[PDB]
């Protein structure tokens, strides 16, 4: 690597997401896929471990699978009403088969099984551009494609991606698989709201990139990946571990907190239809999802743990690091209570 | 609720956002924009060793200035779009003034009811 | 599947027994190939055997969970003869749950599923003489 | 001066300092202006 | 999102790829152009659902 | 002599500025001044308000 | 900060201060025989920079003020405990060299440091290498459990598998009644009442597993103890010799860049300290490290980050 | 102290449901749950009906 | 209102920069200070309630629940010492801090213009408490309380919120002015008997009621005494607030649906005031006190008398004032002699004299002190139920002659009959436990001369 | 009396107060019902300007003489 | 072998007296105990609780009460000087009504 | 026999239970590819022919 | 519906198990992928060529020069997971367990 090279790569991944965004084109929206996935293979196996080979593995065989499955969804499109706008499609099977690809280029439940195995191996650089723009993605796509979905598709994928994402994580303590299937429940979230008003779904992701971020950069506060790794953060110093208590809840989605608003908004624009079995389910599983938020805060928050010395020794140092912003996103992503007007920024 | 004339692309603050009376001095949600500012600039100096209160006063400013700033340029946008969405609702009641029926407001000397008594 | 659940929605409640234990069946064999291949295609039970084995015991369970939710429906409602209520099939849905914990061999487990059971048979009902649109609306 | 050789920082300079109060002192003198220019806006049309 | 610097530079850099009915290079035409002319003069400034009614 | 201690004067200072807006938001709501059909009379006798 | 990646494209390279001054020699050598003697020898002759053995207090030694802070601290080793009664159930062995450990380390990363920064090599003495063998000879003396053996392993498992090993070693062989000698020169009861056998075993492990474990990797000049200042001949063998084994000739430059921008930030380094597995000789319980850290807090110079701390200067927190 | 926190805590293990258990809990539970709910069916029937037929004591029955 | 919850943003710096041994004061002052400053507040007359803003209103259930908000935090403030005098000077600021954003929610909780300002103020409430519980639990299960009392109280509250979004989009706004005047009969069909369901079963799990009552005991005796005084006054009467004002609507069918939970709270207060006789651990007789109190209350919602709601706000606020005296007992007890039990510390008439005073007083006001408010309330709820029903009575005297009884034996157990002379390590009695002694009942008994603030808007 | 001069408000005050906000709150609710039923037949429709996706602009579909006479 | 801790012998007992004998409630610095004692003793008795009593002792009455009385005594004096029987009942006026028939 | 134990069975227990144990059937899945990929075979077959979403 | 488009896109769904499922080895797995991305070539040439889709016919040559370079990615991964190893085995993929 060169830090030139990697000043390139990252402005491909910055091009290829564009391309996704810009084009009124078929064509340049799989290009901007590929293109992609190829500038987000070497940003993993950024250190020389087998752990991160499988994980690239993995990665590229899903997210080339979910590629061809796509590019075959568009040329059914064509072998019906014949054009490549990006508008209305004109059958069941292809919109099927593009939502299906789609499912399988972000994660849903039935699709998740590549990401918390590609997550768990590769540095935390990768997995959060990963998470960020892979998340990303697909979303303008879908918000562009939405009026020809078959509702229970979306509907049967959201559910799911909600209660795996509960379901998984409760015996698990690598940080990274945590944060990855909070990933998969946020993403059923992001989904089940996208037939009736997706103005809801552009924000919940612009709150969950946001709350990602913060999450990261404050695991990259120091070098962490487990949970004792956080008790040695508690006792090194006492700021960090009160900035994951607030991320962590605004993650859980309590009402004084930022993480909330996107919760509620989305309630609200469902039950305006006669859905109350539906908000009832997702709301009980996002009480489910908190439990694994809430033993991470009670391990090293609020209880404290025995800690280590060389500590002592650690005590000396200055924490050197460079956080990319931290402060800003953090107290924007937390008291953002009141601005639950700004809905309408979207538009 | 999808554009409604993108013609005339995103336009981050339109031409007609100038036909609107914008937001004043001592607005409370600039306020709390520029109280969330001081709080960014203090726990920014909580990060780092360095203490808190002190040291860090134009980060202080620069982090105030720059949200206030941010939060002006949003609150003008959010206006112009609820402005729009008044006009585009009250055009819809003058294009179909006869899907929305007056009811029938009779007065309560002639409204029967239930009565369901507690005791 | 669709057609079939329609073809169980189809049959009255109302009184045209045995056929209700026919589509009860069909459902609950249904359900049973699903969950069974999920078992089959997530476990590599080794070996193929076996997995013919495990797929038939939880189609077996679930056919006998369908076979005595639709009977003793039947049977509420040429006994007691409600045909509306919730009652009968929260009653229904508490059978199927301890013949459930029957075929598994569990006591205690088995009350649990006829508790949950009895439950969803009575909000499946109940919303569906009330009317409660699934899935969707999906106007605006 | 109280440590072992190393000065890291914490001597300040003055171009950071001076570059990031002129550009905030910058952003309040174009805010404000924008702010009158949209009040006269609003006052010219109604 | 569907954002338009698309429309905002105004360059036709991908209406060209987009449909039939646009400029051959050689000025030769499709198969059914006539369908599309007249199927898009139907549904120009038309809301995407009575585009279907 | 203020700064003696400037920390004990700080919560008055807060009460009556929330006791001003308080009063400016009750200005901000200011309609139905005499419109109303029980409380209603004419601007008398003094000068022209009936509360404020 | 004259680091980061946009210094080091603006900046020239990490590799035009090179060669033949910057270097990584290693005097390596017994207990109270292979000491700073050499070192300091071989500083002055080849003209090369020099750091001392690895202290306890050495973390206070090398930032903050020069003053060393109490035991409590630094602590709590206590080496002259440890030649008291070597076999502690209060525990004092383990701790002492997990402490000894992080030192070692800190001066290699100092070392490597100064290596990269401009130049111009240095010597060690008593590296991470000899420390291994220190765990590997007092375990063959009996004073610490096999699983905490396996923990300070598991440590040399992640923390060694890192770095580069040094240009060369220089050995030296003193034997065991010539030891016991020259520590009846040094003459401290303390040190006097280490024993015999241990001492037999660090120099029996010290020949048997390191000198192997080199396999001309960090090339050895194997010295006896009259082979000793004789300044001319170590410097003349070191102008000998001709560094064909270990990584030294493949870098080129992106490692070295990477070992820049990894032994800065210290705490990168340092992160992989505590595994933890909860080795109970090691852990603190949570009042006790409360009331340690707040102590530590009340120190003038170790509180909140010096060079914005107030009292000592630095006269500028923007008014 | 071993007392108090056998007394409290340390109940809960160790637990096996029994068949004579739980029908004794359902017995002592819902029993007299039942019973008391029957007679208020009873007493609030007969005085709903009493008072739908209008022949309450109500010469005077303010403070309801 | 406003000019209530502004001092209280600047009450929350006040104990950051304030110095070393300058915090202390400053809150405790500042605070009492805000204590006058809303017992100005008692404007209300006549027609309606005393209604300021788009943001705020305030009826006269809304106000003594505020004033008592206001009147128990400096107090509280002051009961908190002697167990984080020894920690640190940030870790004392960040637990006042927590103090103060608690109150600031409690007041934001009790004026509340719309339901779901009412619901974010709720959950906002909930949040704070577990951090004080939790990181000064001070016994090895405050893991479980809290994390009890986080998962009982969003899982009985979460279906709410979807409730009153469909009250918003079937019936136009949700404040309470034109919910008054815009409710209407949504009679037997079974989504109504859901969404009462709902709406009630969420404010139940508040109470608690006896169904789930469990998380109750663990939050009390594995709880500080700031957050113990705060979670059974201030939030179980604001459950019992909260229920009063969604109780407005859904009139026609509380007839059909309200008979079961009258049962289970009639069965239970009797079982809860069984079970509170034998135990030990003293510290826990005031949390299943206060379940009976409170199973005692959910009876008098249920029944919709005016009767039955002024004695049910008068129950609110006695047994308020009654179990954070109590508590601080129970602490003080508990800081003489590191036990929680309740055989091991005996004797006490002998030592702490005039501690007896106050032993005596408080087991009165949980004894139905003649003319205190807690008689006043237990008997119009009484009144009502037995007009509701002519056989409930004798439930509700077994219930009076338990409540004396376990009254009682917590009295004698711990204060009366023989020191057991091996303790010998109590101080004498502080001037603060007297002081705030004093400070708990003198107001007791001046809302029990005049108490025509203390009953409710149906006055 | 020296109470109500010097502290409290004036009944007057606070029922025009409260006349007031029921008048704001009464356009609020009617408006927000509005608003949904506009909405529901707007989408049942699609006569008003919220719901058009973007279909075809007709800015490439040129007239023009071809090759084939027959197009 | 083994304790598995490094920590004091903890807690420690520690009684507030016998460093003041004068001291009142809390910690051993004794001069802000004397402060304490008296912003308490002032602050929240001299100046809070006699005031708050003589406010609620006497202040304008709730629910117009005597305003009431005096309304009700002016109401049954008019009613009964003008032979009608005090408390008509049917409250609205039946003439004003518009029943629904059968 | 009311309280402590058995409430704290019904409620408690039988959910606590419940997850735990959905847990550790789903996140116990180990490692492999094959699975996986069948996974998504099972799932496309089952989407297509047993619940249609095309009809 | 041009009867060729029935059995190409049967093959198609053919060459997707194929990537699907597997037993031994990967390079199989990716020459699947590869069948499957001849199939998607196949089809859309032949239906331009059928259209007289003139203007856009781009689409095949761009769609497998695209799809060429994937191939060529899965290729140097295939081979540094073939040389960390022995073999690319299914089998010794277990690591890093769920
Ligand atoms: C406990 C579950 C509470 C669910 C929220 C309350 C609610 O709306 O329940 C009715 C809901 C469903 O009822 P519903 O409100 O959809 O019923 C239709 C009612 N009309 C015709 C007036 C629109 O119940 C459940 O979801 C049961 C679980
Ligand atoms: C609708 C109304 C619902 C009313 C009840 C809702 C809450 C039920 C009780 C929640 C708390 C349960 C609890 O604390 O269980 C303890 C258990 C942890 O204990 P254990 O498994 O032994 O773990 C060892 C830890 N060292 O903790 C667990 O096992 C927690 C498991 C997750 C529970 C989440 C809450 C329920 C979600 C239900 C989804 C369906």
């Amino acid at each position: 690597m060169n830090p030139i090279i990697l000043i390139i790569i990252l402005m491909t991944v910055m091009l290829g997401t564009i391309i996704v965004m810009i084009s009124t084109h078929w064509l340049l929206i799989w290009i901007g896929f590929e293109m992609n996935m190829l500038a987000i293979i070497p940003i993993m196996m950024k250190k020389h471990n087998p752990r991160a080979t499988e994980a690239s593995t993995k990665y590229f065989l899903t997210q080339s699978t979910a590629s061809m499955l796509l590019m075959m969804a568009i040329i059914i499109n064509l072998m019906f009403s014949g054009q490549w706008t990006v508008m209305k499609l004109f059958n069941p099977m292809a919109s099927m088969l593009m939502t299906m690809a789609l499912a399988m280029k972000l994660g849903m439940a039935p699709f998740h099984f590549w990401v918390p195995e590609v997550t768990q191996g590769i540095p935390l650089s990768s997995g959060l551009i990963l998470l960020t723009w892979q998340k990303l993605a697909p979303m303008s796509v879908l918000y562009q494609i939405l009026p020809s979905i078959n509702l229970d598709l979306i509907l049967t994928l959201s559910i799911l991606s909600i209660t795996i994402g509960g379901w998984g994580g409760l015996n698990q303590t690598q940080l990274r698989k945590i944060m990855a299937y909070s990933s998969i429940a946020h993403m059923g979230w992001m989904t089940a709201v996208l037939l009736y008003n997706p103005t809801m779904t552009l924000l919940n992701l612009i709150i969950y990139i946001i709350m990602t971020s913060t999450m990261f950069t404050l695991f990259m506060a120091n070098s962490t990946t487990t949970t004792l790794s956080l008790s040695h953060t508690w006792n090194k110093a006492p700021i960090m571990t009160i900035l994951v208590l607030i991320t962590l809840l605004s993650m859980g989605g309590l009402p004084p907190l930022s993480g909330f608003m996107p919760k509620w908004m989305i309630i609200q624009e469902m039950t305006k239809n006669d859905s109350i079995i539906l908000p009832t389910l997702m709301a009980i599983t996002a009480l489910l999802n908190l439990y694994f938020y809430m033993r991470l805060t009670y391990s090293t928050a609020l209880t404290m743990f025995p800690s280590t010395n060389n500590m002592k020794m650690k005590w000396q140092f200055p924490t050197t690091k460079r956080m990319t912003l931290l402060p800003t996103m953090t107290v924007l992503s937390t008291m953002l209570l009141p601005l639950t007007p700004i809905l309408s920024i979207l538009e | 609720m999808t554009g409604r004339q993108a013609r005339a692309p995103l336009q981050f603050l339109p031409d007609e956002a100038r036909s609107l009376p914008p937001p004043k001095l001592t607005d409370p949600r600039l306020a709390y924009i520029g109280f969330l500012g001081y709080c960014s600039g203090l726990i920014d100096n909580a990060i780092r060793r360095r203490p808190v209160l002190s040291a860090g006063l134009h980060r202080q400013f620069l982090y105030i200035t720059s949200f206030v700033f941010v939060g002006y340029y949003l609150l003008k946008r959010q206006d112009y779009m609820y402005a729009v969405r008044d006009h585009d609702m009250f055009s819809y009641i003058k294009s179909h003034p006869e899907d929305f029926p007056e009811k029938d407001k009779k007065t309560y000397r002639e409204v029967f009811e239930e009565f369901h008594p507690v005791r | 599947a669709k057609t079939l659940l329609h073809q169980y929605w189809d049959i009255p409640e109302g009184t045209e027994c045995h056929r209700k234990t026919y589509a009860a069946t069909s459902i609950g064999g249904a359900s049973g190939l699903v969950v069974s291949a999920y078992s089959v295609a997530l476990k590599t039970p080794t070996s193929f055997l076996e997995g013919v084995a495990r797929t038939g015991r939880y189609t077996f369970t679930a056919a006998a969970i369908g076979a005595i939710f639709g009977l003793t429906s039947c049977i509420s409602a040429q006994v007691r003869e409600k045909p509306d209520d919730p009652l009968n099939y929260l009653i229904g849905g508490c059978a199927g749950g301890l013949t459930l914990g029957a075929r598994t061999r569990s006591y205690g487990i088995g009350a649990a599923a006829c508790a949950y059971m009895g439950l969803t048979a009575a909000l499946v009902k109940m919303g569906q003489l009330e009317g409660w649109k699934v899935f969707a609306e999906p106007k605006v | 001066k109280f440590y072992i050789q190393e000065p890291p920082h914490g001597s300040p300079n003055w171009l950071k300092v001076g570059l990031t109060l002129g550009t905030s002192a910058f952003l309040w003198i174009y805010l404000i202006k924008q702010h009158n220019e949209d009040v006269l806006e609003y006052k010219r049309r109604n | 999102p569907f954002f338009d610097v698309q429309k905002k530079l105004g360059v036709d850099l991908d209406h060209w790829m987009t449909i039939q009915s646009a400029e051959q290079p050689h000025r030769i035409p499709a198969r059914c152009h006539a369908f599309e002319k007249e199927w898009i003069e139907c549904a120009h400034g038309i809301g995407s659902i009575r585009a279907e009614k | 002599v203020v700064r003696d201690h400037w920390i004990h004067v700080l919560v008055p200072v807060g009460f009556v500025f929330g006791y001003y807006l308080d009063r400016k938001n009750d200005e901000k709501l200011a309609a139905f001044r005499n419109k109303s059909l029980l409380y209603k009379r004419e601007l008398k006798p003094n000068e022209e308000v009936t509360w404020k | 900060l004259q680091y980061g990646p946009l210094a080091y494209i603006l900046g020239e390279k990490t590799t035009k201060k090179m060669t033949e001054n910057s270097k990584l020699i290693t005097v390596d050598g017994n207990i109270c025989s292979g000491k700073s003697k050499l070192a300091k020898e071989v500083a002055e002759k080849l003209g090369l920079k020099h750091f001392p053995e690895a202290g306890i207090h050495y973390a206070d030694s090398t930032t903050g003020d020069g003053k060393p802070l109490p035991v409590r601290f630094s602590g709590n080793c206590s080496l002259e405990k440890f030649y008291d009664d070597p076999k502690s159930n209060d525990g004092n062995s383990y701790r002492l060299q997990a402490w000894l450990y992080a030192s070692r380390l800190l001066q290699y990363a100092d070392a490597l440091e100064h290596l990269l920064s401009t130049g111009q090599g240095v010597v060690l003495e008593r590296s991470i290498y000899s420390d291994f063998v220190f765990l590997e000879a007092m375990y063959r003396q009996g004073f610490i459990r096999k699983q905490c053996v396996d923990h300070y392993n598991q440590v040399k498992k992640v923390t060694v598998c890192e770095y580069l090993p040094p240009h060369v070693v220089i050995y030296v062989d003193v034997p065991v009644s010539e030891v016991q000698s020259r520590i009846q020169k040094k003459g401290n009861p303390h040190e006097m009442k280490i024993t015999s056998a241990y001492l037999q075993d660090i120099e029996n492990v010290y020949k048997g597993t390191f000198l192997p474990e080199m396999s001309e990797k960090c090339e050895v000049l194997q010295y006896s103890a009259w082979e000793a200042e004789d300044a001319e001949k170590v410097v003349e063998d070191i102008q000998y010799l001709k560094y064909d084994k270990g990584p030294w000739l493949d870098q080129d430059d992106r490692k070295l860049h990477n070992l820049r921008m990894l032994v800065q930030d210290k705490l990168e380094v340092l992160n992989y300290t505590s595994i933890p597995v909860f080795l109970p000789e090691v852990t603190i319980g949570a009042h006790q490290s409360d009331r340690v850290f707040q102590e530590f807090t009340e120190l003038p110079g170790r509180k909140y980050r010096a060079g914005y701390n107030e009292d000592v200067g630095d006269k500028w927190i923007w008014l | 102290i071993r007392w108090t926190c056998a007394r409290s805590a340390n109940v809960y293990p160790n637990f096996r449901p029994n068949t004579k258990t739980s029908l004794l809990g359902a017995l002592f539970g819902i029993g007299p749950l039942i019973f008391w709910y029957y007679v208020f069916k009873t007493d609030r029937d007969r005085k709903e009906k009493l008072i739908q037929e209008g022949k309450l004591d109500r010469t005077f029955n303010i403070s309801y | 209102m406003l000019k209530y919850i502004i001092p209280t943003m600047m009450l929350m710096p006040l104990t950051w920069l304030s110095k070393n041994s300058m915090i202390w004061i400053n809150t405790t002052l500042h605070s009492l200070l805000i204590s006058l400053t809303s017992l100005l507040l008692l404007n209300q007359f006549g027609d309606n309630s005393l209604n300021f803003s788009l943001t705020f209103f305030s009826d006269s259930l809304s106000t003594p629940l505020l004033i008592l908000t206001m009147w128990l935090l400096p107090l509280m403030l002051m009961a908190s010492q002697h167990h984080l005098s020894k920690e640190n000077l940030a870790r004392k600021k960040l637990f006042i801090s927590m103090l103060i954003l608690l109150q600031l929610f409690l007041i934001m909780t009790f004026t509340a213009t719309e339901l779901i300002f009412f619901y974010i103020m709720f959950e906002a409430t909930l949040v704070p408490t577990l951090i004080i519980i939790t990181r000064w639990g001070n016994q090895t299960e405050r893991l479980n309380a809290g994390l009890y009392f986080l998962f009982y109280t969003l899982a009985g509250s979460l279906p709410l919120l979807v409730a009153l979004i469909y009250i918003q989009n079937t019936m136009g706004s949700l404040n309470f002015l034109i919910l008054q005047y815009w409710v209407q009969p949504m009679p037997n069909s079974w989504s109504n008997t859901f969404m009462w369901l709902a709406c009630m079963m969420a404010f139940m799990v508040k109470m608690p009621l006896y169904g789930l009552h469990l998380w109750l005991p663990k939050a009390h005796v594995e709880a500080p005494i700031a957050g113990s005084m705060v979670l059974a006054a201030i939030l179980l009467k604001l459950g019992g607030y909260g229920m009063m004002r969604i109780t407005l609507l859904l009139n026609p069918i509380t007839d059909f649906m309200a008979y079961p939970f009258i049962m289970l709270s009639l069965w239970g207060m009797i079982m809860t005031s069984s079970i509170c006789l034998r135990q030990t651990d003293l510290k826990s007789l005031i949390a299943y006190s206060s379940v009976s109190h409170m199973a005692l209350v959910i009876v008098a919602i249920l029944i919709q008398t005016p009767w039955s709601y002024m004695g049910a706000t008068a129950l609110m606020i006695a047994h308020g004032l009654t179990s954070s005296m109590l508590f601080c007992l129970a602490n003080s007890n508990y800081e003489r002699v590191h036990s929680r039990t309740m055989i091991l510390a005996r004797g006490l008439q002998t030592l702490l004299p005039l501690m007896a005073a106050w032993w005596l007083l408080a087991s009165l006001t949980n004894l139905a002190l003649p003319p205190s408010i807690n008689l006043i309330g237990e008997l119009f709820v009484v009144m009502s139920t037995f007009s509701w029903s002519n056989i409930t009575i004798i439930l509700m005297g077994l219930n009076m002659v338990i409540t004396a009884l376990y009254s009682l034996y917590m009295l004698i157990t711990t204060q009366r009959g023989k020191h057991t002379h091996h303790i010998n390590n109590i101080l004498p009695s502080f001037t603060r436990e007297n002081a705030l002694m004093s400070l708990h009942m003198l107001p007791l008994l001046l809302l029990s001369l005049n108490p025509k603030i203390i009953l409710g808007p149906l006055y | 009396r020296w109470i109500a001069r010097t502290f409290f408000d004036a009944p007057e005050k606070n029922y025009e107060r409260t006349m007031a906000i029921l008048q704001i709150e009464s356009e609020k609710a009617e408006l927000r019902l509005k608003e949904l039923e506009v909405r529901r037949l707007m989408r049942a429709k699609g006569d008003g300007p919220w719901f058009q996706y973007p279909t075809i602009d007709k800015a490439l579909i040129d007239h023009s003489p071809k090759a084939t006479p027959d197009n | 072998p083994t304790l598995r801790w490094q920590e004091d012998p903890e807690p420690e007992d520690e009684n507030l007296y016998e460093k003041n004998p004068d001291s009142h409630g809390y910690d051993k610095d004794p001069a802000v105990d004397v402060w304490n004692m008296r912003v308490v003793f002032f602050f929240g008795f001299s100046i809070v609780l006699v005031l708050g009593s003589t406010f609620v002792a006497y202040l304008p009455d709730y629910r117009m009460q005597e305003w009431a009385r005096r309304e009700a005594e002016r109401l049954v004096k008019y009613r009964e000087a003008h032979g009608l029987p005090l408390m008509e009942s049917n409250c609205f006026d039946p003439s004003k009504i518009q029943l629904p028939e059968d | 026999l009311l309280d402590l134990i058995w409430l704290e069975t019904i409620l408690p227990k039988t959910i606590s239970l419940a997850q735990m144990k959905m847990s550790t059937t789903i996140t116990s899945q180990k490692g492999l590819i094959k699975l996986y990929f069948l996974s998504f075979l099972i799932t496309i077959l089952i989407s297509t022919t047993l619940l249609n979403f095309h009809e | 519906m041009s009867l060729v488009y029935m059995n190409i896109m049967m093959a198609f769904t053919v060459s997707l198990t194929g990537l699907l499922m597997y037993r031994s080895h990967l390079m199989s797995s990716l020459l699947c992928l590869e069948g499957m991305m001849l199939s998607l070539f196949i089809l859309a040439t032949l239906m331009i060529l059928n259209s007289h889709f003139t203007l856009a016919s781009m689409m095949p040559i761009i769609l497998l020069v695209f799809a060429a370079c994937e191939a060529a990615l899965g290729l140097s991964l295939l081979v540094m997971v073939s040389n960390t190893y022995g073999t690319d085995y299914v089998q010794n993929l277990n690591l890093l367990q769920c």
